[PDB]
This record gives C-alpha cells, sequence and structure tokens, in this order.
C-alpha cells in the first residue's frame, strides 16, 4: 500500500515492545518472581542485541 | 388392585458407579476470571464458567 | 505517587478487611455494602509444569538446548551450542555460575539437603561479594556453605567430621567461622 505496508518493514529494524498485560507475571509461592515466557525471549533477544553492540 | 401385565421379577447384581450428581452441580453467576484473558476460570473446584 | 486502596468511599473507615468473598468477588464492605472493581484474579491458578521460574541468583533465561524431533539438529546443534558457547565469555559470565555449579557437585557428592543445602550456597553470594577481610580462598568460604548447608538438619554433619574430610581444617577454617558470625549479625 506504501501507506500501510513498505516491503522495507517486512525487515524489522526496530521492535515493538508488547506491555505487561501481554506478559503477566505472579506466581505461586509468594517471596519470589515467577515470570512469563515472552519476557524470558525478550531477555534473549535483549542479551543477544548487547553483545552484537560491544563488539562492533 | 392387580397390574393388567405380570413383570419380571428377581435379584439382579448392580453396581454402585462413581460420579454422583451432587460431585457435578457446578452453578457460576459472575466470578474468579483469569488473569491474561478477563474470561472466567475453568473447573467447578474454582467456581468457573 | 502510587496510592492503591479498596476504600468504600461511602463510610471510609480507613481502613477495614471487606471479604476476597468465595464466588461473586468484589469485596463488598461490611459497611457501605458497596462494591469495588471485579477482581478477577486467581492467585492460586498459578503456572505448574505442565511459565514460572524461582531464580534465587539474577535472573534466569536460557538458550539453545535444541532436541525436538522434527528436524535433525546436528549441523544447526553444533551451529548454535558453539554460537552460545561464545557469548558466555562477554562480561564475566563466569564465576557466579561456576561456583553454583561446583557447589550443587560437592554437596550432592556428600549427600547434603537440598532444601538447606541450597540456602547456604545463596550465603556465599552474599559473601563472594561486600570486601570483609575474606583472605578468600575459595575453598574456605565453602566450608561455610558446607556447615550451614548441613544446617538443615544433622544430615552429614557432624560438621567436625566433614571438616576432618578432605583439605583445608585449620586456620583457614578459622578465618570462616568469623566470617559467618559476621554476616549472622548483620541485618
Ligand atoms: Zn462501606
Amino acid at each position: 500500500n506504501e501507506v500501510f505496508s513498505r516491503p522495507e518493514w517486512m525487515i524489522l529494524t526496530c521492535l515493538p515492545v508488547p506491555p505487561p498485560p501481554v506478559r503477566p507475571s505472579i506466581s505461586f509461592n509468594e517471596s519470589q518472581r515467577g515470570e512469563d515466557d515472552l519476557t524470558f525471549k525478550l531477555a534473549d533477544i535483549l542479551k543477544a542485541n548487547i553483545s552484537l553492540e560491544t563488539l562492533e | 388392585k392387580k397390574l393388567m401385565a405380570q413383570i419380571f421379577f428377581g435379584p439382579t447384581y448392580y453396581q454402585r458407579l462413581r460420579h454422583m450428581v451432587d460431585d457435578k452441580i457446578h452453578a457460576r453467576a459472575r466470578g474468579p476470571m483469569q488473569v491474561l484473558t478477563r474470561q472466567p476460570v475453568e473447573g467447578r473446584s474454582r467456581d468457573g464458567g | 505517587n502510587l496510592n492503591i486502596v479498596l476504600t468504600c468511599p461511602e463510610c471510609k473507615v480507613y481502613p477495614p478487611k471487606i471479604v476476597e468473598r468465595f464466588s461473586e468477588g468484589d469485596v463488598v464492605c461490611a459497611l457501605c455494602g458497596l462494591v469495588l472493581s471485579d477482581k478477577l484474579v486467581d492467585t492460586r491458578s498459578e503456572w505448574r509444569t505442565f511459565e514460572a521460574s524461582n531464580p534465587l541468583l539474577d535472573g534466569n533465561n536460557l538458550s539453545t538446548r535444541i532436541g525436538k524431533g522434527e528436524t535433525t539438529d546436528m549441523r544447526f546443534t553444533k551451529e548454535l551450542n558453539k554460537a552460545q558457547g561464545k557469548n558466555v565469555m562477554d562480561k564475566k559470565d563466569n564465576e557466579v555460575q561456576a561456583a553454583f555449579a561446583k557447589i550443587t557437585m560437592l554437596c550432592d557428592a556428600a549427600e547434603l539437603p537440598k532444601i538447606v543445602k541450597d540456602c547456604a550456597k545463596e550465603a556465599y553470594k552474599l559473601c563472594h561479594d561486600e570486601k570483609t577481610l575474606k583472605g578468600k580462598s575459595m575453598e574456605s568460604i565453602m566450608a561455610a556453605s558446607i556447615l550451614i548447608g548441613c544446617r538443615r538438619a544433622e544430615v552429614a554433619r557432624t560438621f567436625k567430621e566433614i571438616q576432618s574430610l578432605i583439605h583445608v581444617k585449620t586456620k583457614e577454617f578459622g578465618k570462616t567461622l568469623n566470617i559467618m558470625k559476621n554476616i549472622l549479625r548483620g541485618k
């Protein structure tokens, strides 16, 4: 559409971060974290992104 | 009064199966919703929809 | 500024428990007997093994470790297991991890209890940081996490016997016995 979809956007330059309601928390005990899966992979994305900026 | 058709009458072994009605009469009318979906919860032990 | 409250509104008491209810929810005051929101949050329903995580040191993530029988990893297993084995060199990754893995090996071998066996290993991670006359020997402060780890019950000790086991039972054990007394009196 040029307006809503340019081919240059099928490639991810800037990645949107989904808020806390998509990826909730709270646990089973009540003295520790109890996190979500998406968050984990987002942390993995960040580490992989930080170590890259490091080398360059 | 007598019954116009005689009946098949005699002892027969019957087992009492589990799953009794009282163990199944779930009924909810708005209650605890899930965190992720804000949709009612599953199972009757949690009072679900 | 974060203020969170359930005050009834109609007859402020400042403040009282409103009930969690059983089915209806919403915490209606036994005072104005009104409502507050809809609740809709089951805390009993935590993520089971069937996602939850109980981290004690920093934050656990994980990477790779592919094994799903769909397409064989072979070439790609080594592509990613090498690539993740390169990354655990960027910012002092080794230290805490090496300490906790070597920690679970020394305790498991003597069969130290997990509930309090792991408790003392948290104490070591608090003792490895902070700089108070450690004269750190690695093995030395490990005999502190071998004592408090056996503090669950007298699982293997008889702490003196586990001291008489292996190496360093003397002056270097003295430095360590002191460190524990200083850590206990530390609020
Ligand atoms: Zn009230």
